[PDB]
C-alpha cells in the first residue's frame, strides 16, 4: 500500500510466480487473490 | 414596444387591442348561429363578453396582461382564432344533440 | 443504553458548494 | 463421506450416479465431475447433543439476526431428542 | 353507413396463429374448484378459459421440464360463461363448458350438538 | 423562477466590434481550448494498474451466488423456496424431499446465470441467509454449459468464499 | 313465506329462519372469516374469528353460531368487528411457532392469509412461547402439534365424519393438547381428510412432505378410477 | 390518517368534478360517463364517433385547451364485446392540469385517426396497430413500428402467448437466419399467486 | 339486423375488387423481388407462392375481415417493395429448414402423443 | 433524389436526399423491442420494478421514482420524509450522470470527444455513490414503492459533499471546450429549430421544450416528492436550437449540483420505507423473532401485495423529459397493465419535422440534442 | 497530487483556473471504508399501544371512483380545470446567463 497514492492505486498486489499448477510469471489474472485479501484489496475494508 | 416574445415562432403583435377586438367579434358573430339553448354558446358567449369588456376598458397593454390571465396577448390572440376555428367546427359538428348511442351494458366495469 | 446513529449531515451542516459559471476573461483588447 | 460408485463416478450428497448404460456420462470425459465433499448430513450427524434442564428449549441458529427464526422445542418424550427444524442441532433434558 | 351483414363471428385469419394451434386443441371454460387446503372462496367467483394440456418432456442438460406448444401457460379470465363461449367461438377454438358448481346452503344449528333423543348429539366439544 | 440561457445583446460599439473582429481574425478561442487541452495534459491520469489494483466496492456489491452453512457444516438452505417465487427472471429451479434424517433440504438448486439480473431479491427475501449474492465478479466463461449452476457448483462456490461473504454480511447486516 | 328479513352492511336480504349471521353474509357475498367453522362439520365457536358487530348492540357475537333476527343490520366492516378480528389474530398468533418456511403449509395457510387481511402486521408479545411434543397417528398424517390452534375440527371430523372416536382434547388451560393421550394410530378410510380440514400445518400429509409449494404445482380437475363412486 | 396515509385535496377534487360537469354540458352528443378517482384523476367516457369531436374541443376551447398529448395507449379486456379500450392522456400547460379521455372499439371497427388533431399521436396509432390490430381511418402512414418485419399476430393482445409462435435461429445448411417453432429448454413456470379472502371491501361485487 | 361499421367495402364484390387489385401488384413484384433480393427461387415458385398464400384466405365470407386482410397484404408489400425485410424475412415463406409433419394417424401415432 | 439506407444504441435510418439536403427522413425502430410492458403483466409490482431500470438505462432511479410514486398513488401510502429527500437526492445525482452521458455522446459524435473521458471520470465516481447504496453499480432497484430499501451507509453523505463540491469546475473546463468555440458554434447555431407551438403539438416534453422559450417544468409545476420545498432556477431558451439546448442542459447540470447541496444540508432522520408491513416488508430481525412479521415477510416476498384496482398516469421531470407511467391494477398482486410513456418516443417521432432542409451531417446532430435511448423508445 | 511547482504554475496557467484547489483524484479527504456499526431508528406505528392496524391502513381507505353524469340515469357560469397558472419570477440570483 501507499496512503499518498490516490484512492485506486494506494493498494496492489504482485502475483505470485507459480499458484495451484501453472506457471505464472505472465499469466496472471484477477481470481488469483484469496477471499480475505480479496476483501482487502479491493477496499471494501480498512483491516487486513 | 417589447421585442422578442419568447416564445419561438410567436412574432411581436403591433396594435393588439385592435386585433382582439375583431377576433372577438368574429367569435360572436360565429357563436350567434348556434342553438339558443347549446352549452357551447352560451358558455363561449360569457367568456368572449368579458374579455372584450376587460381588452375595452384597460388601454394600458400589460395591465390588460395581467387581467386577462393568459399572459403575452399575442398568445391571448392565438388563443383567439383558436377559439374561432373551433366555433366554426362546433358549428359544423353539432354536438349539442343528445347522445350518439348508450354503450354496452358492462362496457366501462372495472374490475373485469 | 445506545442511541441512534445513521447517516446525517455534521451540525452546523456542510460547507457551500460553487454551482455558478466560472469562465474568467483572460484578457487584452 | 464421499463415496464411490460401481463405475467409478462419486456419488454426491443427494445421491444421484449415472448407471452403467447412460450415454450422459460422455459429458465427463476429458474433464470432471463437481461434486461437494463435505457432506451436510455427516457434519450435523458428528455435533453433540446438548443437554439443558428445562422443558421448552430455544434456537436462533446462533448469531443472533445472522441465524435463523427463533423456535421453541419441547424435550418431555425421553425416548428421543428434540431436533431444531431449521439448524439440526439437537437437545435433550438431563435423563437420569 | 352500415353494411348490416349476418355471419358469425370469425377472425382466426387476422389473429396470425399458426394453423395446427387453432383445429387441435380443445379448450375448457370453467369456474376453478376451491382449494381444499383452505375455506376461502374467493378464487371461484371468475370463469377460466385453459387450453389442453401437451407433452412435457425432460431437458437432457439440467434435467428441466422442456415444452413444445406455445399456449401452455395461457389463461384467460371473463365474468360470464357467455362471455367466454363467445370468445372461443370467434376464435375458432373447440371448446367443453362445464356448469358452475355452487355448495348448497346448509342448516346449521348449536343447539343441535346438545339433543335429547337425536343421535347429532357430541360426545365432546 | 427562470433563467436565460442565450439571451444577450452584443455591445455594438468600436471597441467590441474590434474585439470581435479580432477573436475572428487571431483565434483567440481556439488558443483558449488548446490551452486547456494543454493543461489537462500535465496532470496525473486516472488509470489504474488493472489487474495489479481493483476498482474500490461496498460490501453490498452484488457477485457470484454461494449457498452458506451453519458453523456445525450443515446447509442453510430449508428449500423454503422463497428466492425461487421472488426470481424476477425466474433463473432458479428447486426440487426438495425429506433427507435420510427427516431434515427438509433440497435435492436440486439450479441457477441459470445467463438468465439471473444480480438483483439480489433471492438473498434478501432468504429467512435464513442460505444464498447469498458474493463477491466474486471475475468468473468469465469459455462455454455457455459451465453458466448453469447445479448444488454442488453453489456449495463450493460458499465453501471457497464464506471467510468474506460472512465479512462482508457482518459489516452490512445492522442495515437490513 | 316463513322468511325473515334482515340487513347486511344495510342491504336487505330474505333469509329462513335459524339461518346464522356467517350464511346471511354468505348471501350478500361476504365471507367472514374463520377458523374452526366447516359447513359440513357441527358448530364450535372456540377460535371466535367470526365476531361481527350487530347495530345498536353492546357486544359482538360469534357469527359461525349465532341464528339471525328479524331486523338485524350486521355491520361486518364496523370498527369493532375490525378490531375483535385484529386481536383475535393477536392471541393466535401469540403462541405460533416461527415455522413458515420449513411448514408445507406456507403458500396455502388460512392463518397466514387472513393474518395479511383481517390481523394486524405486528406483534407486541414479549414473551416466550410455549412447544407441545409431536405425536404419532400413524404412516399417513405427519403431526406437529407445536402449530395446533385448537380448533377442534380434526375431532368432529373424526367424531361425526368417520365414525372413529379416537382424537380428543387432554389437559386444560394453555396446555390443553389435541391427541389420542395413548401411542395410538388413526386408521380409517377417511383418515387423510382431516389433513385438508386443518387450517394451520399441524396435520400435513406424510408422503407429500417438503416435495413442493401450492403456487408451483397447476392444478387439473379429474376423476377418481380406484372405486366406482367416481 | 397518520403519515402512513397519502393526503388527500379535497379543493382539486371539486376543480375536476366541476369541470367534468361542464365537459359533459357542452357536448352531451358523445360524452357518456365522467369519473374522477380519489387521487385526483379525471377521466372521460365517450362515443368511438366523438373521438375528433371531443379532442378538437379539449384542445381548442379558451377553458380547456390541453395543448398536450402525453400519451396514448390502448388496453386488452378479452371479456367485453368492445374488446379494446383506447385512452388518450393530455396535458394542459395553461390550466397546470391533465385529462383523461376514453373510448371502446372491437376487432373489426376502426377508430377515427387524431394525427389531426395531435401530431404526436402519429407514432402513438401506429404503435396501437402493431401491438392490438386496432385500425386507425385516415392514418397518414399506418404500418408495423416496433415488432419484426412479417411478424404474424399481435403480441399485447391477451391471448397472444408470452413467448410467441416462432423464434429464430442460424441455419449453415441454407447459411442464413431462419424462423422456426418456438421449444424452450425449460418452459415457463405459471405461478398461481392469488390468494382467496378478498383484501378491499369497497370493491365487493354484487352477487348477481 | 347486425348493423356493422364499414371500413372500405360497402359490400363483398368490392372486397372482391380490392383482392384482385392486390393479386396484380403482388404478381407484378414478385419478378423484381426474386431479382433483387437475389432468391436463389424460380419467379414461378414465387408466383405459386403468392397464390397459395392468396388461397390459405379463401373461405373467408365478411368484407371487414376480407379488406383488413387486404391491408395486411398490402403493408406486406409495401415491406417488400422499399426493400425493408432481408433475404430472411423473405425466405420464411418457404419453410425450407422444418421437417415434414407427417399426416396420416399412423405416423403420429408412433412420433409422439400430439394428435 | 437518392434513397439511403443507414442500418446498424441502434438504429435504422431510411432518407430521401436531394444532392446533400435532407428531403425525407424516416426512421425504423423495434431494433430493442424486448416486449417490457407484456412481461411486466406476469410479474407482481416487485418484480417488475427492475424492468424500470432497463427502460432508460442512463437514468435509472428516475424510472424506478416515477413506477414507485404510480404504485404508491395506487396503493394510497406515502414514503417518510427521510425516503423522499434520498429519492430527491438520488434523482438529481442520475440527472447529472444523464446530463453528462447526452452532452459528452453529442460532443463524441460531433467530433470532440475529450470532454467524453473528462467526465465518465465523473460518471464512475457516480456509479460507486450507487454501488455504496445498493451493492449495483448502475441497475440499483434502489428506489422501491413503498420508500428506498436500505439506508445510506455512515459515511456516504461526506462523500457525496466532496465530490459535488468540484463538479462544478469540470463543467467550467466543458464549457471552455464547448460553449464559445466556433466549430461547436456552427455545428449546432440555428440547427433543429423548433417553435413552440409545434413542440407542444408534437408532444415534445423536456429540454425539447424550454429551448424554444416555453415556460414548463414538472419541478416546479407538479412537484412529487420534497421538490417544492428546493429552490431551483429553471433553464429558458430563446431561439429553439441545438445550441440553446445544449446550454439548457449545462445550467441544468449546475441548478442540479445547487438541488444536491440542499438535499444535503436538509436530510432529516427517520425510518426509509413505509411503516406497513402488509406494503413494505420488515427488518429481519424482526422477521426472525416476530410472527406477525416473518407471516408478512414471507407473503410479500411469495405472492406480494395486492393493489386496490384503479388506472393511474404518473409522470416525472426525467432527464430526458416527462416520464410517464399508465398503470392499471385489477386488484390483484400483478398489473393488469403497465403502458410506458417515453419522451424520447416523441422526440424521435418528431426528428422527421425537425431534420427538414438540413444537411445530411445535421442529422446527427439533432439525433444527439433530442438525446434518444431506444431502450426506452422501443420498450 | 505529487506534482512539481513549475509543473502547477504551467498547469494553472494554461487552465486559467487554480487546480490543487479542486483535483480530480480522491486522496486522504475520503471516508473510511471500515465504519463503526448504526442505530438505524424505527418508524412512527413502533407503538405498544393506541396502535390498531385499522386506523392506520391507507389501502383500505382507497374507494372507487366517483361518478358524475351518468348518461344512464341557474346562472351557470363558466368554469376551467384549474385556476390559471401564474407567471414565473426571474431568478433574482442571476436572471441572465
Ligand atoms: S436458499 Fe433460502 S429462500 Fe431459497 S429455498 Fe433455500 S432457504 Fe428458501
Ligand atoms: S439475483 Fe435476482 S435474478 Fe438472480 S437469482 Fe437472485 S432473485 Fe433471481
Ligand atoms: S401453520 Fe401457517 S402460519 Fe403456522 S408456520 Fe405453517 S404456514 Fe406459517
Ligand atoms: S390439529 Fe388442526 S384441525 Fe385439529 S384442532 Fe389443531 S388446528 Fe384444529
Ligand atoms: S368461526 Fe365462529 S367462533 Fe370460530
Ligand atoms: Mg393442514
Ligand atoms: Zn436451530
Amino acid at each position: 500500500e501507499d496512503n499518498k497514492q490516490f484512492f485506486g492505486r494506494h493498494r496492489w498486489v504482485i502475483y505470485t510466480t507459480e499458484m495451484n499448477g501453472r506457471d505464472t510469471f505472465w499469466d496472471v489474472d484477477g481470481s488469483m487473490v484469496p477471499p480475505e485479501w480479496h476483501r482487502w484489496l479491493h477496499c471494501m475494508t480498512d483491516d487486513p | 414596444l417589447k421585442k422578442t416574445t419568447g416564445l419561438v415562432g410567436l412574432a411581436v403583435c403591433e396594435t393588439p387591442h385592435e386585433r382582439l377586438k375583431i377576433l372577438y367579434t368574429k367569435i360572436l358573430d360565429v357563436l350567434g348561429q348556434i342553438p339558443k339553448n347549446a352549452a357551447y354558446r352560451k358558455y363561449t358567449e360569457q367568456i368572449t363578453n368579458e374579455k372584450l369588456g376587460m381588452v375595452k376598458a384597460e388601454p394600458d397593454v400589460k395591465k390588460l396582461e395581467e387581467q386577462l390571465q393568459g399572459g403575452q396577448i399575442e398568445e391571448v390572440i392565438l388563443q383567439a382564432e383558436n377559439e374561432l376555428s373551433l366555433a366554426r367546427k362546433m358549428l359544423r359538428w353539432k354536438p349539442w344533440e343528445p347522445l350518439v348511442e348508450e354503450p354496452p351494458a358492462n362496457q366501462w366495469k372495472w374490475p373485469i | 443504553a445506545s442511541k441512534v446513529k445513521q447517516d446525517m449531515p455534521p451540525p452546523g451542516g456542510y460547507g457551500p458548494i460553487d454551482y455558478k459559471r466560472n469562465l474568467p476573461r483572460r484578457g487584452l483588447s | 463421506g464421499v463415496r464411490t460408485s460401481p463405475t467409478g463416478e462419486k456419488v454426491t450428497h443427494t445421491g444421484q450416479a449415472y448407471d452403467d448404460g447412460d450415454y450422459r456420462r460422455v459429458r465427463f470425459s476429458d474433464r470432471q465431475k463437481e461434486v461437494n465433499e463435505n457432506f451436510a448430513i455427516d457434519l450435523i450427524a458428528e455435533q453433540p447433543v446438548s443437554e439443558v434442564g428445562s422443558r421448552v428449549i430455544s434456537c436462533d441458529g446462533g448469531g443472533g439476526a445472522l441465524g435463523h427464526p427463533r423456535v421453541y422445542i419441547n424435550l418431555d418424550k425421553e425416548t428421543k431428542t428434540g431436533t431444531c427444524g431449521y439448524c439440526g442441532l439437537q437437545f435433550r433434558q438431563p435423563h437420569h | 353507413q352500415l353494411i348490416a351483414v349476418d355471419e358469425k363471428l370469425d377472425i382466426t385469419t387476422l389473429t396470425g396463429v399458426p394453423e395446427e394451434h387453432i383445429k387441435t386443441r380443445k379448450v375448457r371454460i370453467f369456474v376453478p374448484a376451491r382449494n381444499n387446503m383452505q375455506s376461502g372462496v374467493n378464487n371461484t367467483k371468475k370463469w377460466k378459459m385453459e387450453f389442453d394440456t401437451r407433452e412435457r418432456w425432460e431437458n437432457p442438460l439440467m434435467g428441466w421440464s422442456s415444452t413444445a406448444d406455445p399456449l401452455s401457460n395461457l389463461v384467460l379470465t371473463f365474468s360470464t360463461k357467455e362471455d367466454a363461449v363467445a370468445f372461443a367461438e370467434k376464435n375458432g377454438w373447440s371448446f367443453d363448458v362445464e356448469e358452475r358448481k355452487v355448495p348448497k346452503p346448509k342448516s346449521k344449528s348449536y343447539g343441535a350438538n346438545f339433543s335429547w333423543n337425536k343421535r347429532t348429539r357430541v360426545s365432546t366439544k | 423562477t427562470y433563467k436565460f440561457v442565450n439571451m444577450r445583446e452584443p455591445s455594438m460599439d468600436m471597441k467590441s466590434v474590434t474585439d470581435r473582429a479580432a477573436q475572428t481574425l487571431l483565434w483567440t478561442e481556439l488558443v483558449r481550448g488548446l490551452g486547456m487541452t494543454l493543461s489537462y495534459l500535465f496532470r496525473e491520469p486516472a488509470t489504474i494498474n488493472y489487474p495489479f489494483e481493483k476498482g474500490p466496492l461496498s460490501p453490498r456489491f452484488r457477485g457470484e451466488h454461494a449457498l452458506r452453512r451453519y458453523p456445525s457444516g450443515e446447509e442453510r438452505c430449508i428449500a423454503c423456496k422463497l428466492c425461487e417465487a421472488v426470481c424476477p427472471a425466474q433463473a432458479i429451479t428447486i426440487e426438495a424431499e425429506p433427507r435420510a434424517d427427516g431434515s427438509r433440504r433440497t435435492t436440486r438448486y439450479d441457477i441459470d446465470m445467463t438468465k439471473c439480473i444480480y438483483c439480489g431479491f433471492c438473498q434478501e427475501a432468504c429467512p435464513v441467509d442460505a444464498i447469498v449474492e458474493g463477491p466474486n465478479f471475475e468468473f468469465s466463461t469459455e462455454t455457455h454449459e459451465e453458466l448453469l449452476y447445479n448444488k454442488e457448483k453453489l456449495l463450493n462456490n460458499g465453501d471457497k468464499w464464506e471467510a468474506e461473504i460472512a465479512a462482508n454480511i457482518q459489516a452490512d447486516y445492522l442495515y437490513r | 313465506s316463513n322468511l325473515i328479513e334482515v340487513f347486511v352492511d344495510g342491504q336487505s336480504v330474505m333469509v329462513e329462519p335459524g339461518t346464522t349471521v356467517l350464511q346471511a353474509c354468505e348471501k350478500v357475498g361476504m365471507q367472514i372469516p374463520r377458523f374452526c367453522y366447516h359447513e359440513r362439520l357441527s358448530v364450535a365457536g372456540n377460535c371466535r374469528m367470526c365476531l361481527v358487530e350487530i347495530e345498536k348492540a353492546p357486544k359482538v357475537v360469534a357469527a359461525c353460531a349465532m341464528p339471525v333476527m328479524k331486523g338485524w343490520n350486521i355491520l361486518t366492516n364496523s370498527e369493532k368487528s375490525k378490531k375483535a378480528r385484529e386481536g383475535v389474530m393477536e392471541f393466535l398468533l401469540a403462541n405460533h411457532p416461527l415455522d413458515c418456511p420449513i411448514c408445507d403449509q406456507g403458500g396455502e395457510c388460512d392463518l397466514q392469509d387472513q393474518s395479511m387481511m383481517f390481523g394486524s402486521d405486528r406483534s407486541r408479545f414479549l414473551e416466550g412461547k410455549r412447544a407441545v411434543e409431536d405425536k404419532n397417528i400413524g404412516p399417513l398424517v405427519k403431526t406437529i402439534m407445536t402449530r395446533c390452534i385448537q380448533c377442534t375440527r380434526c375431532i368432529r371430523f373424526a367424531s361425526e365424519i368417520a365414525g372413529v372416536d379416537d382424537l380428543g382434547t387432554t389437559g386444560r388451560g394453555n396446555d390443553m393438547q389435541v391427541g389420542t393421550y395413548i401411542e395410538k394410530m388413526f386408521m380409517s378410510e377417511l383418515s387423510g381428510n382431516i389433513i385438508d380440514i386443518c387450517p394451520v400445518g399441524a396435520l400435513t400429509s406424510k408422503p407429500y412432505a417438503f416435495t413442493a409449494r401450492p403456487w408451483e404445482t397447476r392444478k387439473t380437475e379429474s376423476i377418481d378410477v380406484m372405486d366406482a363412486v367416481g | 390518517t397518520r403519515p402512513t396515509i397519502r393526503p388527500r385535496n379535497d379543493v382539486v377534487h371539486k376543480q375536476l368534478s366541476a369541470f367534468g360537469q361542464y365537459v359533459a354540458e357542452i357536448l352531451p352528443k358523445y360524452v357518456q360517463q365522467v369519473q374522477v378517482s380519489c387521487f385526483n384523476e379525471l377521466e372521460i367516457f365517450i362515443h368511438p364517433d366523438g373521438v375528433i369531436p371531443v379532442l378538437t374541443f379539449l384542445r381548442d376551447h379558451t377553458n380547456a385547451q390541453f395543448k398536450s398529448l402525453a400519451d396514448l395507449t390502448a388496453v386488452d379486456v378479452p371479456t367485453r364485446q368492445n374488446r379494446f379500450e383506447i385512452v388518450y392522456n393530455l396535458l394542459s400547460l395553461r390550466f397546470n392540469s391533465r385529462i383523461r379521455v376514453k373510448t371502446y372499439t372491437d376487432e373489426l371497427t376502426p377508430i377515427e385517426s387524431s394525427v389531426t388533431v395531435y401530431k404526436a399521436a402519429n407514432w402513438y396509432e401506429r404503435e396501437i396497430w402493431d401491438m392490438f390490430g386496432v385500425f386507425f381511418a385516415n392514418h397518414p402512414d399506418l404500418r408495423r413500428i416496433l415488432t419484426d418485419y412479417g411478424f404474424e399476430g399481435h403480441p399485447f393482445r391477451k391471448d397472444f402467448p408470452l413467448s410467441g409462435y416462432v423464434e429464430l435461429r442460424y441455419d449453415d445448411e441454407v447459411k442464413r437466419v431462419v424462423a422456426e417453432p418456438v421449444e424452450l429448454a425449460q418452459e415457463f413456470r405459471k405461478f398461481d399467486l392469488n390468494s382467496p379472502w378478498e383484501a378491499f371491501p369497497a370493491y365487493r361485487q354484487p352477487p348477481e | 339486423g347486425t348493423s356493422v361499421k364499414p371500413i372500405f367495402s360497402r359490400d363483398m364484390n368490392e372486397a372482391k375488387r380490392r383482392v384482385r387489385e392486390l393479386y396484380r401488384a403482388w404478381y407484378r413484384e414478385v419478378p423484381n423481388t426474386v431479382h433483387l433480393f437475389q432468391l436463389d427461387i424460380s419467379v414461378k415458385q414465387g408466383r405459386d407462392k403468392v397464390r397459395e398464400m392468396f388461397m390459405k384466405n379463401a373461405h373467408v365470407t365478411d368484407p371487414r375481415v376480407v379488406d383488413l386482410l387486404v391491408i395486411k397484404g398490402k403493408m406486406e408489400l409495401e415491406e417488400t417493395i422499399n426493400v425493408w425485410k432481408q433475404r430472411t424475412h423473405i425466405m420464411r415463406f418457404f419453410h425450407e429448414t422444418e421437417a415434414p409433419r407427417p399426416t396420416d394417424f399412423l405416423s403420429k401415432f408412433y412420433v409422439g402423443h400430439d394428435p | 433524389n437518392l434513397t439511403l439506407n443507414f442500418g446498424p444504441g441502434v438504429l435504422r435510418l431510411v432518407m430521401e436526399l436531394s444532392g446533400e439536403m435532407v428531403r425525407k427522413c424516416d426512421p425504423h425502430i423495434g431494433l430493442l423491442h424486448r416486449g417490457t410492458e407484456k412481461l411486466i403483466e406476469y410479474k407482481t409490482y416487485l418484480q417488475a420494478l427492475p424492468y424500470f431500470d432497463r427502460l432508460d438505462y442512463v437514468s435509472m432511479m428516475c424510472n424506478e421514482q416515477a413506477y414507485s410514486l404510480a404504485v404508491e398513488k395506487l396503493l394510497n401510502i406515502q414514503p417518510p420524509p427521510r425516503a423522499q429527500w434520498i429519492r430527491v437526492l438520488f434523482g438529481e445525482i442520475t440527472r447529472l450522470l444523464n446530463h453528462i452521458m447526452a452532452v459528452t455522446t453529442h460532443a463524441l459524435d460531433i467530433g470532440a470527444m475529450t470532454p467524453f473521458f473528462w467526465m465518465f471520470e465523473e460518471r464512475e465516481k457516480m456509479f460507486e455513490f450507487y454501488e455504496r447504496v445498493s451493492g449495483a453499480r448502475m441497475h440499483a432497484a434502489y428506489i422501491r414503492p413503498g420508500g428506498v430499501h436500505q439506508d445510506l451507509p455512515l459515511g456516504l453523505l461526506d462523500d457525496i459533499y466532496e465530490f459535488s463540491k468540484n463538479f462544478s469546475f469540470r463543467i467550467d473546463e466543458l464549457e471552455e471546450m464547448l460553449t464559445n468555440n466556433r466549430i461547436w458554434r456552427n455545428r449546432t447555431v440555428d440547427i433543429g429549430v423548433v417553435t413552440a407551438e409545434d413542440a407542444l403539438n408534437y408532444g415534445f416534453s423536456g429540454v425539447m421544450l424550454r429551448g424554444s422559450g416555453i415556460q414548463w417544468d414538472l419541478r416546479k409545476t407538479q412537484p412529487y416528492d420534497v421538490y417544492d420545498q428546493v429552490e431551483f432556477d429553471v433553464p429558458i431558451g430563446s431561439r429553439g436550437d441545438c445550441y440553446d439546448r445544449y446550454l439548457c442542459r449545462v445550467e441544468e447540470m449546475r441548478q442540479s449540483l445547487r438541488i444536491i447541496s440542499q438535499c444535503l444540508n436538509k436530510m432529516p432522520p427517520g425510518e426509509i420505507k413505509v411503516d406497513d408491513a402488509k406494503v413494505s416488508p420488515p427488518k429481519r430481525a424482526e422477521m426472525k423473532t416476530s410472527m406477525e412479521s416473518l407471516i408478512h415477510h414471507f407473503k410479500l416476498y411469495t405472492e406480494g401485495y395486492q393493489v386496490p384496482p384503479g388506472a393511474t398516469y404518473t409522470a416525472i421531470e426525467a432527464p430526458k423529459g416527462e416520464f410517464g407511467v399508465y398503470l392499471v391494477s385489477d386488484g390483484s398482486s400483478r398489473p393488469y397493465r403497465c403502458k410506458i410513456k417515453a419522451p424520447g418516443f416523441a422526440h424521435l417521432a418528431g426528428l422527421d419535422k425537425m431534420s427538414k432542409g438540413h444537411m445530411l451531417a445535421d442529422v446527427v446532430a439533432i439525433i444527439g440534442t433530442q438525446d434518444i435511448v431506444f431502450g426506452e423508445v422501443d420498450r | 497530487a505529487s506534482a512539481t511547482r513549475v509543473i502547477q504554475l504551467l498547469r494553472n496557467w494554461a487552465s486559467g483556473r487554480d487546480l490543487q484547489a479542486k483535483l480530480q483524484l480522491r486522496y486522504q479527504e475520503i471516508s473510511k471504508r471500515t465504519q463503526p456499526p448504526p442505530k438505524l431508528p424505527v418508524g412512527p406505528s413502533h407503538k405498544l399501544s393506541n396502535n390498531y392496524y385499522c386506523t392506520r391502513d391507507g389501502r383500505r381507505e382507497a374507494m372507487p371512483p366517483s361518478i358524475v353524469m351518468s348518461s344512464q340515469k341557474t346562472e351557470k357560469k363558466a368554469v376551467t380545470p384549474a385556476p390559471p397558472i401564474k407567471r414565473w419570477e426571474l431568478s433574482k440570483d442571476q436572471p441572465y446567463l
